[PDB]
RNA sequence: GACGGAGUGGUUUGGCACCUGAUGUCGGCUCGUCACAUCCUGGGGCUGGAGAAGGUCCCAAGGGUUGGGCUGUUCGCCCAUUAAAGUGGCACGCGAGCUGGGUUCAGAACGUCGUGAGACAGUUCGGUCUCUAUCUGUUGUGGGCGCAGGAAAUUUGCGAGGGUCUGACACUAGUACGAGAGGACCGUGUUGGACAGACCCCUGGUUUACCGGUUGUACCGCCAGGUGCACCGCCGGGUAUCCACGUCUGGUGGAUAAGUGCUGAAAGCAUCUAAGCACGAAGCCGGCCUCAAGAUAAGAUUUCCAUAGGGUGGUUAAAGACUAUGACCUUGAUAGGCUGCAGGUGUAUGAUUGGUAACAAUUAAGCCGAGCAGUACUAAUAGCCCGUUU
RNA sequence: GUCUCAACCGCGAUCUCGGUGAAAUUGUAGUAUCGGUGAAGAUGCCGAUUACCCGCAACGGGACGAAAAGACCCCGUGAA
RNA sequence: CUCGAGAGAUUCGCGGUUAAGGAACUAGGCAAAAUGGUCCUGUAACUUCGGGAGAAAGGACGCCUGUCGACAGGCC
């Protein structure tokens, strides 16, 4: 179980014990639940949830008649969350106090995106010889691709270039620094993925 | 020491019928829960 | 952070001057040695008629470094230079005297280098 | 990668780059419209428009000030005169840019920007 | 490096597929009538968003 | 609304302390540990460079002890501060004065103010 | 474990001469992948196993398995570590991926042989490593059509890939065992190293946005004040972004192997097996993370249409090679500007007053502000096309 | 910054669009994988396996890739 | 300097900076960094008596005031 937050950003705090933290704030905001998924009808039982206000002139008329069926007002992010505990029906609304009585916390974000990128950067390869000594034009080459005539062929999963980061991401067990159930803020201990802004599930 | 023991209790098992042996280490003042 | 090859002031009256770092310990690609660590190391240079001799191998514990060493509370501290203590065999030191400051993780590992100390940080 | 890097270098070395934009702002103070391409353009309207905000304090620091970005005597006479006059009540936005077509021998985008204030069609 | 074969017509044409000229995205102008680009002066008459932007001698 | 402005606010830490800027010789008064004993111990310098946002700042200061030049960094709200004191208004012409750290003594010395 | 004997394999040296109008060769670098005949970590049987430490054999390939001195070296010797510094195959893996120290061209010299031209179970100094990737292969990213009417979302998971390491201390306990030296199993805990992922509050780096000092020289008609050029002229700082040297997080029941047994006959006894049954590994499958219905077997749910919904276009982005994706398009804060603020730099131009002067103090510092908040001033026209909309 | 061990910055090349437009190479090709078989190292044979149609960027394992009628080695009642 | 315009992936060419360490790189310090000017001090082994030698190692250097290139005071 779980709710939807965004991504504010960073600070460092001082505990009441006296040790200096880096914390990341994120607004884990009002959510209703939209849809209920049961046994009998979705084979598996799970909550969607919804975040952001939406305008109107944003919602397509088949969302429009998702929400009103649900009679709640039209959100911009939905997602699906199972394993709860007290049976929340339609239109339902969930807070930061959910987690009132968590220690730690998960976080799925989507990670800061890198474009093409190199197999130096994106798998951490040696490079090919010195800067000097001869080098001439394989600084940052992978190297060998594989063997001789047997195999005759490049393996897959061979590590190469290609797109890195813009990729869905978990980090496990953030310890919850505080609750501030005014403002809809959420206090761990640490960092999560993604830019400013970004939308997070935080798993309970 | 002095800071667990063991505990075994023995169920019959669905998937045959004879008992099995069920096994932990619970610390020392909490067997009487598990008995 | 010292490393294989680093060079580093003797800080007590040894007779040792100036050490070389050939290994740290604790690990098989443990690759830097900060304050309170164990190092092994060559001597370099000596003082005049002095007990220990140029070219010999030692133990030996790190005082101060030029990277700041970052504590729990937030601070940090750097000093000038990278400094050691040579250590014999038992574990204990092998000089009377330490010459400038030492850090105060040692607090935790040595206390003859902290009681015998003209400051701590 | 670029996140967060708010101007285009124009595919010139620092100093092209800044002496191509001097020229064109003085080009525009003196003609109330040139006609360019469309990333030099936009590229004009972040330089030019801080400058003609200048014309707000007259005092001689304020035009020394603009003297360092044009070095150009009749596009300081300029501005400080007619142009600081006209755009003396708007709240920014003092140029517009206007897309017009392609050239023939690059099919480079073209564009004309000008002071808002001396186009008496759109006001 | 090389190629060890000549490419056959087919296998020319099917790379082909996807060699097409972009069509402009056009607008009649409602004060001239004419073909313009969309979001750009009509340079018959010079019109743009219903005011006039380039008085043509 | 703004939530970084308030979680600063929520998790204010440490006092008020006099204001100082670089090339400013002050004095710290640190509350450190030792087998459940809690001392203040002093440590006096000149602060060489102050950097960060608001009422988190960091300062570093530096002191000549024993011939062996050290450095502190200092968070401005860490509430194992008690007092600051500055003995000395320096006069230089920069924000960061990274020089000192290349000049003995009769040439680091810092006009007063 | 002698004297002897039977096999297995094809990584050594050979034997044969079957493929080759050219099938690049030693060592190293980079990148791996596979085997198990296992170096460490896991589980066992025996011991000439008191304990501790070993010896030997069996099961086990999940992960891991150091840096230097010498040498072209492989290999070895040595130094310091480590839980350990495994053995092999893949054209003695890998030169359209690198290098070119060695070998094996033309110069020269030594020893040696030859009358000599020259030569070497030798030695020594020097001595050009070519090619714009067609097919396939591999890593990423799109277009079309399909999915038995068309669409906007949320999904199950058939399956695939990733991940899998380990030390040292404390207590139990100076106890069991042992004349004695020494010194445990089992069980709780506390802290490290290496590796990986994400992130930029902190520390540190960059920062040809920006601010300042300063040399030479030329321009803005002159002075003062600025600017161009000299590697960004040089020097000192430096936000956002990107980063590591930084910070945070992570490596989590079933069926078995070698083995241990219960009951128990064939075979009156014996027997873990023949009928049954209880155990038993870092290994297998689940559990963790990511992808994943072209899974043509193309799945499920909620809603809309039969103006639902889109494309082209525009302002743009923490998204991006091009694409694709996200936000916004006037009943609009999408971008810029403007007005304030966090912030960088470090006290401007002028004007007084000091000083003989070079200079200095007052007065607002001045400039910049890639970040933040407000605000329609500028630019975002529902025009055209498929099936009321920006 | 030779390296531990890399990080960041600038221009030129690179990528996209407009204009012009070659070359080496080429029996025909709708040119997948594994093991086997085989002029004894298989895209093309056998038995299985996997795979909707068509591009772009990027890397070099194979096509005993390209180039050059092997200089080594042997042979010719060859040559200099 | 007879092709341009956008955009600002990977990679390459030519350049710039870099914490802590400082040859651990490599066949080999290859390449780069470092030194560098004028004047005043001071210069070893060895030597064919010429050299070695710019051996090595040190110090001063801007502007203003006055005094006889130098001296002293002052300024950044
Ligand atoms: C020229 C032939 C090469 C490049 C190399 C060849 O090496 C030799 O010929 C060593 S002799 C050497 C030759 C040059 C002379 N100037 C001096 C003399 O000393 C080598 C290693 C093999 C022994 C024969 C086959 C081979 C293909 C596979 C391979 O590994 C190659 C052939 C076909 C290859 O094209
Ligand atoms: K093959
Ligand atoms: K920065
Ligand atoms: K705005
Ligand atoms: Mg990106
Ligand atoms: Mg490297
Ligand atoms: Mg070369
Ligand atoms: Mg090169
Ligand atoms: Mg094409
Ligand atoms: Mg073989
Ligand atoms: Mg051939
Ligand atoms: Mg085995
Ligand atoms: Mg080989
Ligand atoms: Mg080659
Ligand atoms: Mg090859
Ligand atoms: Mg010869
Ligand atoms: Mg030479
Ligand atoms: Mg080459
Ligand atoms: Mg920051
Ligand atoms: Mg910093
Ligand atoms: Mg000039
Ligand atoms: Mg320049
Ligand atoms: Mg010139
Ligand atoms: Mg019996
Ligand atoms: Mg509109
Ligand atoms: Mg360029
Ligand atoms: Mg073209
Ligand atoms: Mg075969
Ligand atoms: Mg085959
Ligand atoms: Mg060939
Ligand atoms: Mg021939
Ligand atoms: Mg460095
Ligand atoms: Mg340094
Ligand atoms: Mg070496
Ligand atoms: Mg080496
Ligand atoms: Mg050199
Ligand atoms: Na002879
Ligand atoms: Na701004
Ligand atoms: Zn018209």
């Amino acid at each position: 179980p779980g709710l939807l937050g965004k991504k504010i950003g960073m600070t460092s705090v001082f505990s009441a014990e006296g040790k200096n933290l880096p914390c990341t704030v994120i607004e884990v905001g009002p959510c209703v639940v939209t849809q209920v998924k049961t046994l009998e009808k979705d084979g598996y039982s799970a909550l969607q949830l919804g975040f952001v206000d939406a305008k109107e002139k944003h919602t397509t008329k088949p969302l429009a008649g998702h929400f009103k069926k649900a009679n709640v007002a039209p959100k911009r992010h939905l997602a699906e969350f199972k394993n709860f505990e007290g049976e929340h029906k339609l239109g339902d609304v969930l807070n930061v106090e959910f987690f009132s009585d968590a220690d730690f916390v998960d976080v799925v974000g989507t990670s800061k995106g890198k474009g093409f990128q190199g197999v130096v950067k994106r798998h951490g390869f040696g490079g090919v010889g010195q800067a000097t000594h001869g080098q001439h034009n394989r600084l940052r080459a992978p190297g060998a691709v594989g063997a001789c005539s047997y195999p005759a062929k490049v393996f897959k999963g061979t590590r190469m270039a290609g797109q890195m980061g813009n990729e869905r991401v978990t980090v496990q067990n953030l310890e919850v620094i505080k609750v501030m159930p005014e403002h809809n803020l959420l206090l761990v201990k640490g960092s999560v993925p993604g830019a400013k802004g970004s939308i997070l599930l935080i798993e309970k | 020491g002095r800071t667990y023991s063991k505990v075994i209790k023995m169920v019959k098992s669905p998937k045959t019928g004879a008992y099995t042996f069920q096994e932990e280490m619970v610390p020392n003042e909490a067997v009487k829960d598990f008995f | 952070m010292i490393q294989q090859e680093s060079r580093l002031v003797v800080a007590d009256n040894s007779g040792a001057k100036e050490a070389l770092c050939i290994r740290v310990l604790g690990g098989t690609r443990r690759r830097y040695a900060s304050v309170g660590d164990i190092i092994v190391v060559s001597v370099k240079s000596v003082i005049p008629s002095s007990d220990i001799k140029k070219g010999a191998v030692s133990k030996a514990v790190i005082v101060r470094t030029k990277k700041e060493v970052r504590r729990p509370d937030g601070s940090y501290i750097r000093f000038d230079d990278n400094a050691c203590v040579l250590l014999n065999a038992a574990g204990d030191i092998r000089g009377s005297r330490i010459f400038g400051p030492v850090a105060r993780e040692l607090r935790g590992t040595n206390m003859k280098i902290v009681s015998l100390a003209p400051e701590v940080l | 990668m670029r996140h967060n890097k708010k101007f285009n270098h124009l595919g010139r070395k620092a100093a092209h780059r800044k002496a191509m934009l001097s020229n064109m702002a003085a080009s525009l103070i003196l003609h109330k419209r040139i006609f360019t391409t469309v990333a030099k353009a936009k590229a004009l309207r972040i330089y030019v428009e801080p400058l003609l905000t200048k014309t707000k304090e007259d005092t001689t620091h304020s035009r020394r000030i603009a003297f360092s970005y044009l070095q150009n005597k009749y596009a300081l006479k300029e501005l400080f005169g007619d142009v600081a006059a006209k755009i003396a009540d708007r709240p920014g936005g003092y140029t517009r840019i206007l897309k017009t077509g392609y050239r023939l021998g690059d099919n480079a985008a073209m564009c004309f920007i000008e002071l808002v204030d001396y186009n008496e069609n759109m006001l | 490096a090389h190629p060890k074969r000549r490419q056959s017509k087919t296998r020319t044409a099917k790379r082909r597929t996807h060699d097409k000229a972009v069509m402009p995205t056009l607008a009649k102008c409602p004060n001239c009538g004419a073909w313009h680009i969309y979001h750009t002066v009509c340079g018959d008459c010079g019109y743009y968003r219903g005011k006039l932007a380039i008085e043509k001698e | 609304m703004d939530f970084i402005k308030i979680v600063n606010e929520e998790f204010k830490s440490g006092k008020e302390h006099p204001k100082f800027n670089s090339g400013d010789t002050i004095t710290v008064e640190y509350r450190i540990k030792e087998g459940n004993k809690e001392r203040i111990q002093k440590y006096r310098g000149v602060v060489i460079r102050i950097s960060g946002h608001g009422d988190k700042k960091r300062f570093t200061v530096r002191k000549i002890s024993d011939g062996i030049g050290v450095e502190r960094i200092f968070p401005i709200e860490s509430p194992f501060i008690e007092n600051i004191t500055v003995e000395k208004y320096g006069k230089v012409r920069r924000a960061k004065l990274y020089y000192l750290r290349g000049l003995t003594g009769k040439k680091a010395r810092i006009k007063e103010r």
